[PDB]
């Protein structure tokens, strides 16, 4: 197959960890193909930007998407690639209705956060919740709280503000037991974890879960003092094998030009996937051709891309073992058949507590 | 002097339509009038969406009547931001603040919550359907934390039609246990009809229970079938049919050709349709004010493409959505007044009970005043 298999790329911000992540992984890419980056910096917000900067790769031709996108434009995207056939890779938080286009290299948190919770006798606590997408969790939780009865009081970040906090801490501190969760975004946790410090942290019968699904980027120094609980997820492993030859390697090279956030692994990831999978398709000998019609995006009717479909499965069907753990994929399109390693922060302590994974429901070790 | 006017309608409302074309005939005039460019798709198919959207532009349309869904709220608004191009919908308001996106239908939480507290009401389930947003849902979960209320909050939206009889049953079961005699069903006619086609079954419309359908129309659905069970239900409705206005538009309703004017032949009309009729309303009330201001306004050209960088706004759009925000007259819904956002404002929202006579009004509500009461 022709080496020039122009690959496209939507990205928020010129210079971050994510965008460095990707360009480096590209280098590894021994391959016969060569994949073009052809990035594009683009607010995820906005929708009307975006559709134009999607509608740009489709008149250049671009096989295959790799971006981010946000609560507000989850939707027109995804509905973009299910009706051109075309793939668009992802880190951003899963979604649960999807095309099967949009693979998602973010296993959801849903399910291991309940089986956690289940796991200590919760009876009541308190849900913090960003409404970037956590909403999806949100109802599993309401759904589970009636089938197995306990009280869960939620309150959200976006629409809070410190006299909120205030309000909520005093109100919560009034009961002996004090358990909250906190599914937020990778920056937000950060200023929640801030506000939490300043007053309400004691570690007096307080814990804290952290639903992100990585625990070891964030600093909770200051938690490591103060004598409270927290527990969160973790799915890169550094010191395992390939990943210690992986971080090993591009830390070397970097530094002769940390530790990733799990956002900034996950985009490394898909570099390994999309390479993968063209590397099979190679090897398979798959007739693929692009027209260079590029039609427009607002073709009116668009036919289908008619390798499109092939592409998918390809996408589909690769399966190694990469950094974060092992890459697969369902038929909806979205992570299976990993592991998460449940962590919880003492004092002066970083304990493995156990793995969650597909089969098993957070066996300990 | 004919305003070119787009016009996008969901797959499958008939009534609607119907009620924009009799909106037409009635304000429709000589010296003034409206041209709809009509077009029909899936309005949760953000991709139809935009490609109308595009081809409407490209036709030089200055203002945009249509419906939106959640999967497709973003991209509305962000072209209608971009392109200094408006919209008017009867659909549900947005969670925000977005320009050039004048709203029709009146929020509820107000309502809502005043309601439950009319009642006293500590430990309700609340059903809810995946649309319109969780808006609601988190405003009565944050009254709950403030008030130490006991909400149960279940979804229905993703429950499969040919296996639905199954999952509704198990559900209430689940509630029994709990004694949730109470229930807010927060959805759309069509769910609500096939949820109280399954309380009765189940024998829990009784003297026991209460329900409070959280809908602006009430009456829209089938209330005959829980008339007489014994159990209370109370709903909004913000078409008064007690009104002079509403009663000179049944009097045209009724005797509609449904040959022509599908829908029309009944009694009842449907708070969108309603909407709508406003909708074409307030549209030639803005219009009209501006051919009398004398402000300019008139596409010089050819608007090029939606998708063109730079985006290049044309500056009269900013007139055009100020004439419409600045519009005050009466119509089927009510008082029809707007804010610098949008929202609509100055509203009353009818309180509905259901008696074995038939649906009565207890009271009304309203922004500035408080839930009142007169029977
Ligand atoms: C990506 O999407 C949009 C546009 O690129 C940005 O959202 C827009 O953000 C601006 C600045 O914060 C908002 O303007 C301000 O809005 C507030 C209300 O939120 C208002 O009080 C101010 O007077 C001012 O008008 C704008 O409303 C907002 N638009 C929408 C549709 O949300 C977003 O910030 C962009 N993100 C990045 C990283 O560029
Ligand atoms: C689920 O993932 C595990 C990875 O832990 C897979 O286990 C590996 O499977 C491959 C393929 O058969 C073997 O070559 C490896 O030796 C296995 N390693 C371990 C540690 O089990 C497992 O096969 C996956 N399940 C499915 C259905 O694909
Ligand atoms: C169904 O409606 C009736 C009438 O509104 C309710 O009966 C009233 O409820 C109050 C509340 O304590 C009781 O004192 C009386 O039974 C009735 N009084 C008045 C003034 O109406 C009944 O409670 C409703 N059912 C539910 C489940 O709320
Ligand atoms: C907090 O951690 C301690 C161990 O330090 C243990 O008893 C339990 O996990 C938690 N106890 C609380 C929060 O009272
Ligand atoms: C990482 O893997 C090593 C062995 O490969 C294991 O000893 C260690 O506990 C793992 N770390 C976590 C956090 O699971
Ligand atoms: C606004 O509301 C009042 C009642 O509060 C009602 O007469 C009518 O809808 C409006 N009247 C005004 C704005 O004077």
């Amino acid at each position: 197959f022709p080496n020039n298999i122009q690959i496209g790329g939507l990205f928020p911000n010129q210079q971050s960890q994510e965008h460095a992540a990707f360009r480096f992984a590209l280098s590894q890419l021994t391959e016969p193909p060569k994949l073009l980056p052809q990035i594009d910096i683009v607010n995820i917000s906005d929708s009307f930007e975006m559709t134009y900067r999607f509608c740009s790769q489709f008149s250049k031709g671009v096989y295959a998407i790799f971006g981010f996108y946000e609560r507000r434009t989850v939707n027109m995207l995804t509905s973009f690639c299910g009706a051109l056939h075309v793939c668009f890779i992802t880190p951003s938080f899963p979604v649960d209705t999807s095309n099967q286009f949009v693979l998602q290299l973010r296993p959801e948190l849903q399910e291991a956060l309940i089986s956690i919770i289940d796991h200590y006798k919760w009876q009541t606590f308190v849900y913090i919740y960003d409404a970037d997408r956590g909403l999806s969790v949100l109802q599993r939780v309401l759904d589970t709280a009636a089938e197995k009865n306990w009280q869960v009081t939620a309150v959200n970040i976006l629409t809070t503000t410190e006299e909120g906090y205030r309000m909520l801490f005093q109100d919560l501190e009034k009961k002996k037991e004090r358990l909250v969760v906190v599914d937020c975004e990778s920056e937000r946790l950060n200023a929640i974890l801030g506000q939490i410090v300043k007053l309400e942290k004691n570690g007096i019968g307080y814990h804290y879960i952290l639903a992100n699904l990585g625990f070891m980027d964030i600093d909770l120094n200051k938690f490591k003092e103060s004598g409270a609980n927290v527990t969160g997820f973790q799915l890169v492993n550094y010191t395992d094998t390939i990943p210690a030859r992986i971080m090993q390697q591009w830390r070397t090279s970097d530094s002769r030009d940390k530790r990733p956030k799990y956002t900034s692994a996950l985009t490394y990831d898909g570099v390994k996937v999309m390479a993968e999978a063209f590397q099979s398709l190679r090897r398979q000998r798959i007739d693929i051709s692009r027209r260079g019609n590029a039609g427009d995006c607002l073709a009116n009717p668009a036919v289908p891309w008619g390798q499109g479909i092939d592409i998918q499965r390809a996408l589909q069907q690769v399966r190694f073992e990469g950094l974060t753990g092992n890459v697969q994929f369902n038929e909806k399109g979205r992570r299976t058949n990993y592991t998460l390693h449940v962590i919880e922060m003492k004092h002066d302590g970083i304990r493995k507590i156990g793995y969650w994974n597909e089969d098993d429901k957070f066996v300990p070790a | 002097n004919s305003i070119q006017i787009g016009g996008l309608f969901p797959r499958g409302a008939d009534q609607e339509y119907s009620a924009f074309r009799v909106g037409m005939v009635q304000f429709s005039t000589s010296e003034f009038r409206l041209t709809p460019h009509i077009d029909n798709l899936e309005v949760a198919n953000s991709f139809a969406v935009t490609n109308a959207f595009c081809s409407q532009f490209s036709r030089g349309v200055y203002a945009i009547f249509g419906f939106y869904d959640k999967k497709s709220v973003n991209t509305i608004t962000s072209f209608c931001g971009t392109l200094h191009v408006s919209f008017i919908t009867p659909s549900f308001p947005t969670d925000g603040t977005h320009p050039f996106v004048i709203q029709m239908r009146p929020d509820l939480k107000g309502a809502l919550l005043s309601l439950i507290e009319y009642y006293q009401w500590d430990k309700f389930a609340y059903l809810y359907d995946s649309d319109r947003g969780l808006s609601t849902l988190q405003a009565v979960l944050d009254s709950a934390a403030e008030k130490k209320w006991q909400v149960t909050a279940i979804n229905v939206g993703n429950i499969n039609n040919d296996k639905k009889d199954e999952t509704y049953r198990s559900l209430f079961q689940d509630l029994e246990l709990k004694k949730e005699r109470r229930v807010i069903l927060d959805c759309e006619r069509d769910k609500v009809n096939d949820i109280v086609d399954q309380v009765i079954t189940i024998g829990k419309h009784v003297k026991g229970y209460h329900y409070i359908i959280a809908n602006l129309g009430f009456t829209d659905g089938d209330l005959l079938k829980i008339q007489f069970g014994g159990a209370n239900v109370s709903g909004f409705q913000i078409v008064d049919y007690d009104d002079s206005l509403v009663s000179k538009f049944i009097e045209r309703w009724s005797t509609l050709e449904e040959k022509e004017y599908p829908g029309a032949h009944t009694a009842t009309i449907k708070y969108t349709s309603a909407l709508t009729y406003d909708a074409v309303q307030v549209m030639t009330e803005a219009f009209r004010n501006l051919r009398k201001q004398r402000i300019e306004i008139s596409r010089r050209g050819n608007a090029g493409d939606c998708l063109a960088n730079p985006a290049v706004p044309w500056g009269q759009g900013v007139e055009i959505e100020r004439a419409l925000k600045q519009v005050q007259v009466e119509g089927l819904s009510g008082n029809i007044k707007f804010d610098q956002n949008g929202k609509r404002i100055n509203y009353t929202i009818n309180i509905m009970e259901l008696k074995t006579n038939g649906p009565r009004k207890i009271g009304y509500w309203s922004e500035v005043d408080k839930m009142v009461v007169t029977l």
